[PDB]
């Protein structure tokens, strides 16, 4: 199961809109994961099962969809959410894959 | 087409299903798994045990 | 028995947005929904189609690649992400569900939920 | 990676047979195998199916009450007990390997044994 | 755990193939072993975890399954075999149990 | 077959307080024991867990940190150590047995103790 | 996995048939257990596994069901059993929760 | 094969009963099983389906909300809770195997229970 | 390595009995040993168990409180201390050896005593 | 599910092209395997899915087909690929059944 | 609660080198591990799993046979082996922690290390 | 939305060839195909059709029994297995996707493919 | 349980990376040791538990592993440290036993 | 802190052998001793194992019967008394001593003799 993400680039400035798609090549179910590596530092998970969020992880983050289709929507960036956000699927019988990661850049 | 359940189907085993080891499995520790004494250990001598004082 | 959406609000022309639709009070793992716009001054107008499954989706020709309608079974939600707005989409948005029918031909649409404003606007 | 049987032989109508089947450069514990025959003048024929854990068999319609099959994975070793024996049963006995599968539908068998030959006759 | 063996009495001759088979009311997995017992003596092991032979039996006895279906195998009866055999299951949280015991009678 | 608990009284927020359950007519180091709140007007609420040796032990997430289970399988008592008490916590404690169980599942809880009311105020 | 009871209150004379309702937010396979608080005292336990019957419980108490819906059906009320009634739940991976309880009263 | 239920007998219109149905001599994990009723002077009538895990299930159009199916695989029985019974409910009630089929359409059912005798009255 | 028994004969019910089980030719300090009853009629029936050192012992559901389990290492002699006995307490009592096994999960009973009569009547 | 093979017997020199067709007595949608045994040895996987190709197989070997119809292709035939060649079907709700195999001779 | 690796370092191909990675301020002995790497230019990649216990172990098809990981319960350690190390495999190791999962299908990776870079060249 | 073919070449008369068919780009799964010809000299003609599921297939009355058209939606292909070549037989071949239609007529070939040369000759 | 070392035989050189593995025959869980026996001399404990170091020993050498795969790495040769070394394993209720040995030579 | 044995030689087979091995700068009196054997061509090999008292011994299953092994916590000695040598007891005879561990699960050997060589030969 290949995992691609959409953009791999997303500018954007503090307090607005952000919107980053994951695709699985093959139905994943609800099987998702969202994590955010700060360069230097090692990822920490943002979202479980593609709707749950991780305890101590701000309300501003959320995430979406099921199948095929992914979306992590963040109600309004703060100055330290610029880092890479990445993508995982953990589905029945098959073995955990990570995305690219998307970067996301000051505007 | 009818989008719905279909209520009439096939319930039952359906033997040509994937018979392995399922790797996604819960790798955790299970905590509601038996808390109680196992009466049926090795109650030998464990020959391997300290032989100091 | 009930069917209820959230999501909604006013974002700006380009941005996405992505609904919910949580059903409860029957088992939403046998439906398949609809999603269905209201835009004032005009009838009511179709917008996808999920098939029980997430195995079949079906979108109005002004929407394709632009919307994508998924469920989940577990938690009794549905989601129809929209990329890409136009000034357009202002409509109300309401969630269907397809009548069992003993036929192959599926049936009309039922249970409606109260419906979220989307507008889109500068 | 070797998959290799043994306890064939010749026995008379009517006795009892039990077959194994050692397993060695793999993981055992994590497939389900199954047993196979191969009758000259004929072509293979499915016999049993064991379910990974023994939870689960299923046998062919024409060894059902005859034929046990289970599996011991302490030993990565399987077991075909063989029950009345008819002259019917004389073939060759293969293990088989299900392969792993991204999926929920099986697959076939990758790993063959050398086949055991077990005749039955006075 | 009730452990039942089948069939209760199995005549045979010198030289013939006696199989005695054991079954466990439930899932006993492979602990289990097998007994002899001659009228006016104490039973002594033959088969232990279902597979193994106790040292000193002869290797005519063998012994084969797991769960819930066991069976013994006797490849080449003997003059000294004609005994009462016992099925006995040690389950990891269950505690020792015997079967009825078939005896191995001259035909 | 008894199981008798002790160490109540009333303790200021914040304070120390320390339970114990003396078992009694059974062997005690046979079983794995819990602790279990009820708070008057809900029902009973879970709080630790005790694996027959002290080895594994479980908590509920609102005392994590504050509450340590610890067990004396040679004076036959349980202990139940509060640290960092706070007004919610008052209820009454009880002991429970886990049912002997021929599997690897556990089972209910058997044997409950009197319990003792611990109170929380200023 | 939050466990709820119906009805919250019971009245129910000496002689009739009592049926209480416990309903699972989550699958609970048939790991299920029914607790008697009589006022004062420690609840004793009266089923576990959801069918089975402890020990000493008089063969009045019966119950039934697996998955989310659960019944504890009284053939015979005594004077005896006019208490409160618990539903807990081990499931597997989860660990005990325990109902709201339902008492059960004089007419 | 065999399957036998129990638990009929006399209760009043507004009380519940609750049946069973203990499966014997094959694997009844496997099968998705039925309640079929037979009222006297009319014809057999199907009650609910057991979907061989209890994940789906499905009622008549007049016992919805009032009969509850479920299933113990683990000691092979049914269970058809039955609330709030009515004078209609005066029937015989049947368990009903469904019978192996190649395809995806289900099959009929094979093998019929002897029934046991519900009477609803005053 | 031999194991004989005594303290056997005929008592009336309700009385109380000593059975004795003297090992010699091997380290009788490094096994745990177990009791075995064969009534005629019936097969094997255990007893109860020593965990070599007098930590541990269990019993059977039957004879739990009447019959007391002991051992003394420094003579290689088991105590079976037989209390209130009763007409079903008749059969033949054997002592068992637990075999030497390289794991944690116990193994078979290897040296077996001759038997000695336990007869109870009025 | 009735499977069987034809030609029953195909002559062919090396280097030739060879095409084998499986005809199954229902639809198998697309699960269908290929095997090949030499005399003696046990059959070996060649093509599972009735498209894609084991581990370890040679490129030559290809299959393709759906429904009813599959045929399996050997681009160039090498001296190593005489040997007799086995269709197996594993349907949803069927059991695995093979063919009767077909044989590939030198010329 | 924090984990950390070590072990760091460069070597030439063909080499062997040893991961270790202590995990501390939790219940290590409860939870299943795993090792990522993070290949400069590339995403994280998959590369073992640990079952709690070292009763089972997966590892990515392209480090099969080359890799070994075991974890050391009573140190809360882990412990990959690098045998035959390659160009490809220089790349930034963490240790991954499976989340808690009140089912079983397993988790996601919350807590992860900081890593510890691998060297390859010459 | 892209569609692409292979499996062309050079082949003696008598002898068997498998076509294929890549597609991408749109929901294959939806749409019944087909395969045209177009022999230089000479216009298009239409070679074999399918149904959408495998369930229907048409043929030209002079390649009936020859020529087997069969797809896997799984993998997005569709193939032209020919068997039995004449002369007659070169030309190129399309594949053709039928429009989506509004009626229970069809419509006409939207998309074609590149087109790959099948020749026979001696 | 029975003990085998790879490679038999290594040859290195001063300030070479040495590594020598020993694989168990069954689990052993952590209890095992590493010894070293120069010619006509008593071999000399390094590592116990298989992890920690005894007092006096140099810290070149380090080991890691459970399970039934455990290795030895010394980081730096000396000239000192070219002797014969054996993998010991003491488990719960095994005795001891020890493998084959391993010798090291200046290459 | 050292240890010298003594007491080797060459014995015609049949003949008895007996070693003495002393003990100097550590208390003898607290430690364990064992004696491993070293044959040529082949590893090491454990041979006997003493208590810290003499009260429990363990030995070979190749050598019981004929070693005997026992130790004088006056003089700080070990007598290992072979008895009934046979051409395969050809070896270096080593004295060990358990090291000191904080638990009940025993040491490596710490402290190592420096070897006798008895050969049996004719």
């Amino acid at each position: 199961i290949q995992m691609t993400q959409s953009p791999s680039t997303l500018s954007a400035s503090v307090g607005d809109r952000v919107t980053i798609t994951c695709r699985a090549s093959q139905s994943v179910s609800t099987w998702l994961a969202w994590y955010q590596q700060k360069p230097g530092q090692g990822p920490k998970l943002l979202i479980y099962e593609a709707s749950s969020l991780e305890s101590g992880v701000p309300s501003r983050f959320s995430g979406s969809g099921s199948g095929t289709e992914f979306t992590l929507t963040i109600s309004s960036l703060q100055p330290d959410d610029f880092a890479t956000y990445y993508c995982q699927q953990y589905n029945s019988y098959s073995f955990w894959t990570f995305g690219q990661g998307t970067k996301v850049e000051i505007k | 087409a009818n989008p719905n359940a279909n209520p009439n189907a096939n319930p039952n085993a359906n033997p040509n299903a994937n018979p392995n080891a399922n790797p996604n499995a819960n790798p955790n520790a299970n905590p509601n798994a038996n808390p109680n004494a196992n009466p049926n250990a090795n109650p030998n001598a464990n020959p391997n045990a300290n032989p100091n004082a | 028995v009930q069917l209820v959406e959230s999501g909604g609000g006013v974002v700006q022309p380009g941005r996405s947005l992505t609904l919910s639709c949580a059903a409860s009070g029957f088992t939403f793992s046998n439906y398949g929904m609809h999603w269905v716009r209201q835009t004032p001054g005009k009838g009511l107008a179709w917008v996808a189609i999920i098939w029980y499954d997430g195995s079949k989706t079906y979108y109005e020709d002004s929407v394709k690649g632009r919307f994508t309608i998924s469920r989940d079974n577990s938690k009794n939600t549905l989601y129809l992400q929209m990329n890409s707005l136009r000034v357009d989409d202002t409509a109300v948005y309401y969630c269907a569900r397809v009548r069992h029918s003993s036929s192959r031909h599926g049936s009309a649409f039922d249970l409606w939920g109260q419906g979220t404003l989307v507008t889109v606007s500068s």
